[PDB]
This record gives C-alpha cells, structure tokens and sequence, in this order.
C-alpha cells in the first residue's frame, strides 16, 4: 500500500481530453541485455495509471515504459506513425525518487515529460 | 427531397370499393417497394402488403389479400391500393410507406382518412368564440373557433392562415349525434386583438368547403 | 405471423430522466447473424417516424437521446434523456419474418408539477340558435394532472344530458393538458331558462373554478 | 439449405480486370465491424499494361467524430489463383487516412451496368464469415434497372447477407 | 532579393505535414504600445515563409507573430481550440540575429519554438 | 465555492519539475476591441493556479491567459525568448465547460494544451 | 549521390538552436525481431542529419532511430533524465515516401515528431 | 565615520580606456544577487578608434544546477560624463546566456598590475547600495605583489565590503 | 570577544531525518551588510573541516545536505538528512571582531537499532609478563547503545583494580560502538589464580555475555 | 593541491619552550595568512593569531600575546609559532590552517601534538593479541594488538601496512601510570587468517620506534 514510485500520464492533444485506456508497458533493463517484462495496465478515465508498481520492487536500475500510442490513434480510425511511445530511463540510482511518466500525444507527433519528487 | 403524396379523403358505401394513389418524388420508383399500412383508432399499425413497381411484383399479408388489391403505374410513379367489399372495419386511415429493395420501413406518407358509413356528407358550420367584454386592458385574450356538425372527417384548422401557431389548441372529434363537432382556442395578448384582424381558418375538404371567420 | 409485445402500455417518467420501453416477440426475430426490429415515434395526429433501424443502428436524423437492444426475442427502445417534446406512442416491428408485424406501442407520457386549468365559458353565437339546437362551450386548458372533472351547471342543477367530451394529449412544449366541454341543448331549452355555469374539479385545487354567464 | 461457408460463396467465373476497369458508383453496402466509408461512395477500377489491377475510391467518413472526411482511397490489388479472387492493399492518399489490406471478390457482375463484391475481413470457427463487408457498384449512380436490382437480390442471400445492407445516398458532399 | 532574419515555418500535427496556406501576420511595438502591420503573408508548399523583411526593415523592437492557426483547421474540418497562436520576443537586441519560428499547430495545442542564429 | 471553471497548469521541461511562482494572467475580450483585465495569480507548488475565476462570472467570451515565461526564466539566469505566453480562447459558448490549460516550457520553446469536461 | 527518404533533425531546447554532434542509428526488424543495424551518424552545423540511406537501401519494414539524446546533454554539461529518445514506424508500408524525423530535446523532456511526404 | 553613499564612493580620476585596455584576471569578487560568473573569470578589455570602449569575459557559471557553463560575455561601453565611470550593455555570444545592463566603475587601478571595480545594481532608500558586485583584476594571474592587495585593501573598505570578498580559482576549468 | 553558545552540547536523531544545530552570540555577528558566522565539521582523530562561510555560503566540497542560516546573534547549522558518515562534532566560529572565537561545538550522534556486542577475551602473550605485571585483553566490539558494562571476573571474583578503560566514538558506517577492556595485574598475581573471565552487562540482553579462559 | 604540513610531535619541559613550522604548499604562500589553533581535550577551539608573509605582519589574541611569538620564511614558505616558558596547560594540540587575505576559514593541517611533561619519552611496547584456540572453521575471527606503556602520545596503527581497514577498532589512550596504553582489534573471516599473514604494524613517531608484529 502506503504511495506509488512510478506512474504515467497520457494526454490526447488532439481532442483537449485525456486518452482513455491506453496500453502501457514498462520493462527492466536486465543483467543480460533485454527488458524483462515488470508490469502493464491501462489508462484510467483520469488519463493515467496509477499503482504501476509498490516502492520498493521498483528497484533500482534502467526502465522503459511503451506506451501504445498505436492501436488507441488506430481506434479512432486514424492512421499514426509512431507504433508505440516509450521512455527509458534510469531510476532509484540514488535514493528513491517519484517518477510521473506524462505523455502528450498527435497522429504524427508526440512527447514524453517526466517529473521528480521525493516525500 | 423524397416527396410522397397521397390522395384526398374517401368516403364509401357499405360493400362497393375504393382504389387509393400514392404518387412518389425524389427517388427511383422502381428501386423501392413501397407499402400500405393500416391504422384504427383503439388500434395501432398492421401492414398490409407492398408492391416492386419494377417487377410489379407483390407482397401481402393473407388477412387482407382479398380485401386490397395493388398495383402501380412505372411512368405515373404511382402504387395504388384497391378496397374492395366494404364493411365498416374497414373504414380507417391507411398510409403508404416506401419500403427498401432488402430491409424495411422508412417513408411514410401523410395518409389518407378512410370513412365507409352510410350518411350523407354534410359540411362544416363555423361559428366565431367572442368573450363577454372587450376583454379589459393588457390582459391576455383567448379566441376561440367552433366548427359544428361536419362529416366525415378530418377538417383542417388554423389561424391567420397559419402565421399564429404559438398559444393554440385545436380540440380533436366527436361524434355529434352522426355528425362531428370541432374546436380551436388560440391565446393572444391584449396587443394583438382586436387592433389586428383575428381570423380562424377552417378547411374540409370531404367536401371543398373552405372558411376564414373573424373574430 | 410473429407475436409483439409491448410491456407497459402507459408510459410516464421525468422530463430529464430515462425510459425504458419493452418488446418481446412469440418467435426470435434474429437471423444470419442480425436482428430485424425496428423503433417508430407516433405523434398526435401525424404518421409514424423511424427512429432506429435494426434494432442498434439509429437513424440520421434521430438525436442520441434513443438507442436500441436485444436479440433472440427480447429488445428494448431507451430514450434518455427524455425530452419534453417526446410525448409519443412508440412502437416497434420486425421484419425476420412474413408476415410484417408491430407491437401494441406504447404511450410515453411525462410527469411534472401541477397547474390549474384556465376556464373559460361562450354563450352560443346568433347563428348556432339558428339551427334549432343550443351549445355553450367552455375551455379547460393547459392543467395537469390528466385527470379532470366538467360538470354544467344550469340554474343550480346539474345538466347530464348533451355532454360532449373531448381530451387532448399532453402538449408538447409544457407538456399539460386540456379538455373543451359544450352543452348541447335545443335552441328551446335555451329560452326555458336563465344561469348558464361550467364547474370545473380538479385536484389542483379545493373549491371547483367556476365561469358562467347568464340569459 | 444450410450454408454460409466463405468458400462455398459463390463468384462470378473468367473475371476481367480489362472489361471490369472504369468507374463505379456505391448503391449499396454492409458495413463490417470498424469505421467504414460511410456516405458518397465512389469507385474508379483500371489495369495497366502489365495486368496488374489497382484502384482509388472517394468516400466520406466520419473519422473521429464531427470529423467529416471525404477520403480518397487507394488499393493495389495482388492476383491470385482466381481471376475473381483478390487481395486488397490500399491506403488514403492524404496520410492519416486508415491504412490496410484486406481480402477482394468480384462476387457478380454483369461488367456493363452493376457490380457486387464481398470480402470476409476475418473467419468463423467453422467456415462463416465474422467480420464481413460489401458493395453493389453501379455503372450509372442514376440508379439501377429492376433486372439488376433482381440478380444483385440473388447474390446477396448467397452471401448470406440479405436485408444487410444499408442504402447509399449521393448528395455530391464532395 | 537576399537574405531573411525572420522565417516562420509550421507543420499540421494531425496530418504529419507541412500547415500549408496559413495566414501570418508580424508586427512591432510602436511608441505607443499598440501593434503596428510589419508584414503579411502565408505559407507555401514547404510549410515555410520566406521573404517577410530584409536584414535591414527588420530592426530592433519587440515583434509579433501571428499564426492563423483557426483558419487553417477549420478551412480544412475540424473544430480547433485556441482561436490563433502568437509569438512575442524582442528582436535583435542584442545586435543582428536571424530568426526562425516554429509551429506545430494541433487542434486542441500548440507548440511554439524558436531558433536564433548569426550570418 | 463549489468547483473552479477554468485553471492552468505550467510545467519547468528543463528540469522536469513544476515551475512555482509563476505568474498568470487571464484577460477577456470585450465589446469594444481589447482585453480588460479578467483575473490574476501565481502558480502554486503544485505547477498550477486553482480558484481563477468562479463558475458563473466567467461569462461567456473570448479568453486570453498570459504566462510570464519571461521572469522564470530570467530568474534562473536564463535569458529566454518568449516575453511571455497567452492562450486565446472562447469559453462557455455552448453550455458549460471546464477549462484546464496547461504549458510545457523552456528557454527557448513552449506549448499549450487544454482540457475540457463537463460534471 | 542524390535524394534521402529519410532525414533527422534535432534542435537544442534549451538553448534555442541546432543539437549538434547528436548521435543516431536506425535499425530495422529482421526475420526473428531483433534489430540489425541500417545506419549511423552525427548531425552537422545544421541539426540535421543528410544520407543515413537511399530511395533504395531504405525499403519497407519496421524501423527505429535511436537520438542519442544523453550523450547530447550530458556532454555539454547537465544531467539529462531520458537515457535516449527513440522512433519506431512502419517504413514505406503503402509505397514509397520521404521520411522526416524531427526531435527537440529537452534535459527532461523530448517531442518527436515526423512529417512525410512524396518525391 | 559613517559613509557607505554609492555617489560618496571615490573612483579613479582620469581613466584610460587606452592605458586600461588589455588582457585582466579575476582575483576577487562580490557577489551581487542573483546568478553571477562563479569561477575561472578573466576579462578583455579594448578600445577603438572612435574612443568607445568594450570588453569580453570568460568565465564559469554553474546556470541551473549540475549545468557548468563556461559562458563568453561581451558588452559595450557607453561612455559617461566621467572617465572613470561607466554604463555596461552586455550579453553572451551564446544566446540563452543571461543578457544585461549594468553599471560600471573602473574604482581604482594603477594600470599595469591591479585593478578594482564596483557595479552598483541598485540603491537604498538613503544612498547606500543593495545589490552591489565588484572585481579585483590582476594582469598577472600569477597573483599580486602585496603593495597592491596593500591597496586594494584600502578600496574595499572604501566601497564598504572589506571581507565581503570570495576569492576566485584558477585551475582552466576553460 | 564575543561569545559564542551551542544550544544542545549532545545531539542525537536517526539517519534520514534534520539536525538543527545552533550557535547564538553575545554580540551581533553581522556587519555592512552581512554576517559573519562560521560551520565545521571536525570528525574523530582528525582537525576541522570547513562546511559553510558567511553563515549561508556553501563550501565547494560539501553536500547539499548542510544550509546555514541566522543574523544578528541567532544562526543554525542545517544537517539533512542526516547521513550515517556524518557522526562528529559542529563548531561554529565568527569573525567580524577581533578576537575570533568558537562555539563549545557539538557532538551529532545517530539513533539506530540496538545490537549485542560481539565480545572477545584474549591470554597475556609472553612477553607481557616477561615484565612483572598482568594484562588480559576483552573487546566489546560493534555495539547500541552507547551505554555498556564490562565486569572482569577471575574466579568467581569481581576485580575492581586494573581496570582501563577506553571508548570509541560511534562508528562512522554502522554507526555502533566498541569499548576494549584489560585486566592489569602482576605477573605474580597472574600466577596465584586459575580462571578468567570478561562478563559483558548490556540492555541488548537479561543475561550478560561471558567470554573467559583459564590459566 | 593545497598541502599543508606540518612538524612531527613535541614534547617540552616545564617553563622551557619550543616552536613549529607549517610550509605551504600548493598556493600563493604570500597571498594568504595561516592561523594557528590551539585544541585541548575537553574544551574545543582557540584561535591564536595570524601571519600575512608579504608583510611580515602579524595579528594575535591578547590571550597568547605573551605565549606565543609567530615568524614565517617567505622563501621557505613556512610560518613558524613559538612556545615560550611552558606549563602544563599550553600542552594540547596546535594546529596550523592558512586564511584569507579577506576573511577566515579554510584549510587545516594534520596538527602536532605537544605534550609539556617531566617524564621521559618511553618507548612503545607491542604484544599481539591471539585467541584460545585456532579458532574453528568458517566462523570469523577477531585478532588484537596491544600497545603497553608509551609516551608521549600519539602512536599510529594500522593492519596489513594500511590494507586491511574495514572491520578494525583502534582503541584511545589510557594514562597506565604515567605511561599510556592502546589496543586494537581487527575481525576477519575465517578464510585469511591463519592463511594469509596477519601483521598489526605500530608506529610511535615521538620515539622514532616502528613495529609490525604478526599473529
Ligand atoms: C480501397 C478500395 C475500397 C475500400 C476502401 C475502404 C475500405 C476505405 C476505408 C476507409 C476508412 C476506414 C477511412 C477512415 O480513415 C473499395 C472496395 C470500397 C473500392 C475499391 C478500392
Ligand atoms: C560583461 C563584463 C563583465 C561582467 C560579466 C557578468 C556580470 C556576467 C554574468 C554572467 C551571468 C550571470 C551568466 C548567467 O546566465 C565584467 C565586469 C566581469 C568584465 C567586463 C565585461
């Protein structure tokens, strides 16, 4: 229970509202050399994800969250470029920090924004 | 736009026989079907039957097979419905329907009134609803219309040749006496009446009788 | 033939509410994969409106208000936000199957808050005593509850005989009602006295509105 | 009695991309699951030297919502084994335009005033087709002779469509 | 003709294009606060806008861009959020500088970006 | 009381924070031709500005928020381009809707996205 | 020597110019989904990035430019959060087309974004 | 006894921009408020033909946080009704670096060793200033012979910030 | 002079939390406009470390974890959080009137969990008593907290003389402590028993530990 | 980078006197002062005064004034301080920092001890510290060393020339009489020792005495 480390946020910049039941995926960078699958879900009405993973199992190491920018542009028969969003990069390296993955997303454009906090 | 008119009221004779048109407007005559529906009062809808005026093809309901009998004329564009034998069940508002190549329902027509009794046609009497007093100042007014004794039915009514709409009732039928009795009420400010001319249109086409009545 | 059914019959509920109208069927109106049933809007004197097509796919034209379900042999029409200009009989109909068939329909009425009837009362016109026959109409418009109670009043007594009844449907903007009354008398039995009243009872209110006129 | 078997549906023998070339007005459809053209439909057919058959088809859509897009299509058909039989590549010309590839049988036609396609987008446990859509070109948006109208009648319960189909309007949105 | 301090460039974020006809307006602060017509124009097959002043009229002074970002959504369907997108800075302050604004205009955002450089 | 109609919401790209203090300004067009001052504020630690105008007073008009992306910058001792950023909108026009705008900003570059909802 | 069906571009967000000396590499999928190596580089004075491949080499598949965006950033002095930005689409799937990869770059926070086009 | 008056302040009579122009070390500074060149300055001084005077400085800013920014200023020169001194437009060849006008006053210098200046931000209610910044330059970052931290001494106490000096680094961070 | 105070001289809070050390002054520490207030760390066995100049301004070296802060006669060292590796003793000086001064300083200790001392009890070698005097050797190794008790017992006898004790400052990564014990006696007085023991008394446990061997 | 250094440990007679260096290194030895603080056991923190190398001039503390005399060779770059007739009192350590020619605080030297005593320097003794038993298997074991009757203080060790660092305890001094006495401790697993050699190297600069005894 107790606070969620790591979660994302996506916006539809087409319509001014969130876009809903988006796919996300976040690996592991592993020992070897591949992402190891750490967890998945869906967006929520509020256009985000909350409860990625607990506090502590997120430990500390490279992540790289996809999301499916794809299929959701694909729903609303419109034809996108990107065949997914991700983001990587490196966490908890020192101490323990409040990862917010955001994400504002186009047809043919879009950007990841991340944002840091600590208590 | 698809226009689709019918034909004007029809009174018959208990057991003679009746033929209705239905002449269609805005779309390919043959590429449709186009049914006639039956409506009685207490009742509700029953279909009767449709024709492929490009096959002249056709399709009905064995409870009316040999009581209507259709056709339709390509170049006139027109389905027709054939009431046969009379009875007064019969007697009711039917309306024409055009119908898919492969579904059904769609456009109905305006439909016409169906009456099978044995009285004479008598004309409307229009007489003019006045209130006991000028009516006081700036108090609203309601006029009123009274159309006595008609058959059969309907008889459109309408004021200021339909200008005034908002503020009206147009009471529905009844039977008075083997004649019917209607009337409309329209409400209006102290404004418009009686600085303006207040004039209640009454129509009846069973029998080509047309009048406008002041107030 | 295919049995419709059409759950309630009368049908009231909230402006701003949903409704909720049934049909289920003696045989299953689905096929190859579909679902043949089909949603209309009957208004006061006026012809069917199509509302939904196949019952799902709703007609251009038709506000998202409606939406239809089903399958096998039990469908339902949703209208919701229901809309004070609603007030229809809805009915349905399948075509899986010869012949064509509706349902009962079904009357959608809406609840609001009360409002006593404005009366009125006319003393018959030159003409309608020209006929040998008197009528005194009196209006009850726009009130609510539906149910309503006319009594004439004659020189204290209570006439019965030449009532003519007459009710409209619920109006469609403040959606109330109303009803029209006359008495029907002998142009003689007009001139046999002298205290024409029209009592109106209604639980709007304790006392009953009372509007006459006098000989 | 039974059927409904995509194979055993029935297509028109000795197509001919040659003879079948040209324009083609929508009359009639079925709507397969998804966003589909929705109204103003029109087809433009024609091979080239090398026999190979493509296509572009303006329609309009309702992308998104309150997103009215008149969309100009565009296909690569791929022989196959059947000169009836086809695979469908296309695309939109404009680039966000849904972009896919998707069976293709001249089910009928009578190359000169009607044509009627089916394509199973996808396949059923059995052999039906789930995900299904189709056309009734015309080679006069005017409308259609009766005979037409008859045979097209036909096909569409041979592929198990009957009734299915909604009536095309062309009111020049484009 | 030679060369341009200011270029206005801006691509359609539904379509992955290049914003073509748009309307683009530049204005200066002049001694009274007001906004002064500096230049018109709109946008060619490139997206781009080339030609608006010269190394010379285009002087020191706080400008005005403004992209007619309604007009162009609208011109082609859709229903756009924010009734036109502006840029505001002041030019060449710091002696001569060329100019290039940026625009990925969406239907319900915008995102203005601009880069400086010398001759 | 009850709930805020309109809001903003700013966030510091460079650094992957909320950008605190940061002034607002939302102005609304008026009969005449210019904007009359509508409201004002700072941005909360939270990166945004709740409680702009109420739910009734922010008629229905044309709207221009004005974010002084200006200072902040400058503030870091950085010297950045924009003298600010506005939203032109038009609000309320069609029933109620509740207005978020948002901005992603950095020296050199900047963009806006709203969100609209109804309950 | 001749035309490019593919390009890179990247602009330094934080200060208002060209992301220079940026390393990329595009990959494509082979037959087992892994990622062979298609091409390299570095953007010039530009931003940009001219001749990873040709109007043949390039050919349809599944792609993936890698921006070298830490290296970009960690380089010139700040700690950057994203580890890389990347760019994965469907490459001339309906024909052929020119591809243009653009990217602004940001300590903590990117936008890609691509506009294509035919020759 | 009391003092502390920017305007009271005494600054060198009959200046040089010729005489002064040249290569100059950062050896110690004041810190005015906000960001300012932190380690590593070191200032160019030179005038022109038309008498104007402007100058450059590399020097280490840590912009931001973890972000060390060797920046390279610029500014000119307006001359004032005083030699001595000065008016200072400047900014950073590189264009996101902080960009400026400040004040300027060559406070003493013997030429050819050291030198001092203050730059008043802004005044106080009375006369005294609030933010204040100043520069002990040397044409030898070897250092400085005592008779000029000797004087420089004096200046500081004169410009009311003895102590108040951080002194600077040499290691080439640039 | 001036003086200078340390509020708390102890200082104890857990590894993650804020210290708020303090140094008030008889006279003001602030002039022309500043204030000149000094922070060191000085950690055992070595000299001061400079932290923070000028009360406010951060040393290069030294970690965002300390801040100073004050005017007048009231300034504090800011420690958070409070990091294992900073365990020692915060001195804090002026210099704005001669003579400079310092504060009485002030020793930060860390709160952790408690944990038995692991004990060890050693024979004097040979050559210890190649000199004329005894000399057993326990340790009491890597212990919490600070308070222990050590009891040499030599045959069932408590020994009170000879007793040397000695201390260690709280380590720097477990943030323990260890304490060493010895019992010097004469070679002679070595030779006149037979049993040797180190008891270890600690809050860790009821029962004391006890390491011993024999002569 | 700033070295500074200082001169090995003192040690005086009562009333006699003594002086200690401090050559810089790294710096402009002209262009800063170099203070010498003054540290005694329970107390803290003294300044003394000053030297600027360039001037040659000097700034003490009226308390010292009298005690100590500071000189400083520019071109040996080494300031000197001078302990004159000594008590029991100024017998604490003295440590040397180099300051600004602004301000006050930076850089501090090792510090040389100074003991003021009668007594003679006697030299260390070292006795190894071993269980009673090879000390099983795997367990880890813990070895000593002891440091018997030394003066003055201090006394360097370390393990395994300064290798082994990680689970060592150097026990503080204890006045043994009027000689002093230190230990140490060193944990180790079971796997270097006896396997590897165990050395615990000693050192007492004040008696120019080194020893490393095994174990
Ligand atoms: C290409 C093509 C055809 C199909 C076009 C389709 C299926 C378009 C769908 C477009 C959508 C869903 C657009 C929304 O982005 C038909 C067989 C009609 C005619 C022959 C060429
Ligand atoms: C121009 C100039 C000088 C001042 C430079 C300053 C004040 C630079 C500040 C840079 C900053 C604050 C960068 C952060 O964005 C001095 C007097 C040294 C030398 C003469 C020329």
């Amino acid at each position: 229970e107790s606070k969620c480390p790591l979660m994302v946020k996506v916006l539809d910049a087409v319509r001014g509202s969130p876009a809903i039941n988006v796919a996300v995926h976040v690996f592991r960078k592993a020992a070897d050399d591949t992402w190891e699958p750490f967890a998945s879900g869906k967006t929520s009405e509020s256009g985000e994800l909350h409860g990625l993973t607990t506090e502590e199992e997120f430990v500390e190491g490279i992540y790289k969250v996809e999301i499916d920018t794809k299929s959701y542009w694909k729903a609303l028969g419109i034809s996108p470029f990107h065949e997914h969003a991700e983001v990587v990069f490196t966490a908890n390296d020192s101490g323990p920090r409040r990862y917010t993955i955001a994400a504002l997303l186009s047809p043919y454009s879009y950007s990841t924004t991340a944002v840091v906090t600590n208590p | 736009d698809v226009q689709l008119q019918e034909s004007g009221t029809v009174l018959a004779r208990p057991g003679a026989s009746v033929k209705m048109s239905c002449k269609a407007s805005g779309y390919s005559f043959t590429s449709y079907w186009m049914h006639w529906i039956k409506q009685r009062p207490g009742q509700g809808l029953e279909w009767i039957g449709g024709v492929y005026p490009g096959d002249s093809h056709t399709s009905y309901n064995q409870k009316f097979k040999g009581k209507a009998k259709l056709t339709a004329v390509t170049s006139a564009s027109t389905a027709y419905m054939e009431l046969s034998s009379l009875t007064n069940e019969d007697s009711a508002v039917y309306y024409c329907t055009r119908s898919g190549f492969d579904y059904g329902n769609e456009d109905w027509g305006q439909g016409t009134t169906l009456t099978v009794s044995s009285a004479k046609t008598t004309p409307p009497s229009v007489y003019p609803l006045a209130p006991g007093s000028a009516a006081q100042t700036n108090s609203m007014v309601t006029l009123g219309c009274l159309v006595k004794g008609y058959f059969p039915e309907p008889v459109t009514v309408t004021w200021n040749s339909g200008s005034l709409s908002s503020g009206v009732h147009t009471f529905p039928a009844v039977l008075q006496s083997d004649l019917y009795t209607l009337s409309s009420s329209v409400t209006v400010p102290s404004s418009p009446r009686p600085s303006e001319t207040v004039t209640c249109n009454v129509a009846h086409p069973a029998s080509s009788t047309k009048v406008d009545k002041k107030i | 033939d295919i049995v419709l059914t059409q759950s309630p019959s009368s049908l009231a509920v909230s402006l701003g509410q949903r409704a909720t109208i049934s049909c289920r069927a003696s045989e299953s109106v689905d096929s190859y994969g579909n679902s043949f049933m089909h949603w209309y809007q009957q208004k006061p004197g006026q012809p069917p409106k199509l509302l939904i097509y196949r019952a799902s796919n709703l007609e251009s034209g038709i506000p998202a208000r409606f939406s239809g379900s089903g399958s096998r042999t039990d469908f339902t029409l949703t209208i919701n936000p229901v809309e004070a200009d609603d007030v229809a009989t809805y009915y349905c109909q399948q075509s899986n199957e010869d012949p064509y068939t509706f349902g009962g329909g079904t009357k959608l009425e809406i609840k609001r808050a009360d409002a006593a009837p404005t009366v009125s009362i006319f003393p018959p016109s030159s003409e309608q005593l020209t006929s040998g026959g008197a009528s005194v109409v009196c209006f009850l418009n726009n009130f609510y509850p539906k149910d309503i109670n006319v009594k004439w009043k004659i020189d204290g007594s209570e006439r019965q005989n030449g009532v003519l009844n007459s009710w409209t449907d619920q109006d469609s903007k403040d959606s109330t009602y109303s009803m029209s009354s006359t008495l029907t008398l002998t142009k003689d039995e007009y001139e046999r006295h002298n205290s024409y009243t029209c009592e109106a009872t209604h639980k709007t209110s304790t006392s009953p509105i009372v509007k006459s006129f006098n000989r | 009695e039974r059927d409904c078997r995509v194979s055993s549906f029935r297509v028109k023998e000795n197509f001919d991309k040659a003879r079948f070339s040209g324009t083609w007005y929508a009359m009639a459809k079925k709507d397969p699951e998804g966003l589909f053209l929705q109204d103003n439909i029109v087809a433009e057919f024609s091979v080239d030297e090398t026999g190979q058959m493509s296509a572009t088809a303006k329609g309009r859509v309702r992308l998104l919502n309150n997103w009215d897009v008149c969309a100009d299509m565009v296909g690569t058909f791929t022989d196959t084994e059947d000169p009836a039989k086809f695979k469908m590549k296309y695309w939109g010309v404009a680039s966000f335009l849904q972009k896919g590839n998707d069976d293709h049988w001249i089910v009928d036609t009578d190359y000169d005033t009607y044509a009627v396609q089916y394509s199973c987008r996808l396949l059923n446990l059995d052999g039906t087709c789930a995900d299904s859509y189709s056309f009734v070109f015309s080679r006069d948006p005017n409308g259609l002779p009766p005979e037409a109208q008859k045979i097209v009648r036909q096909r569409q319960e041979e592929l198990c469509l009957a009734r299915q189909y909604r009536l095309i309007v062309h009111n020049g949105y484009c």
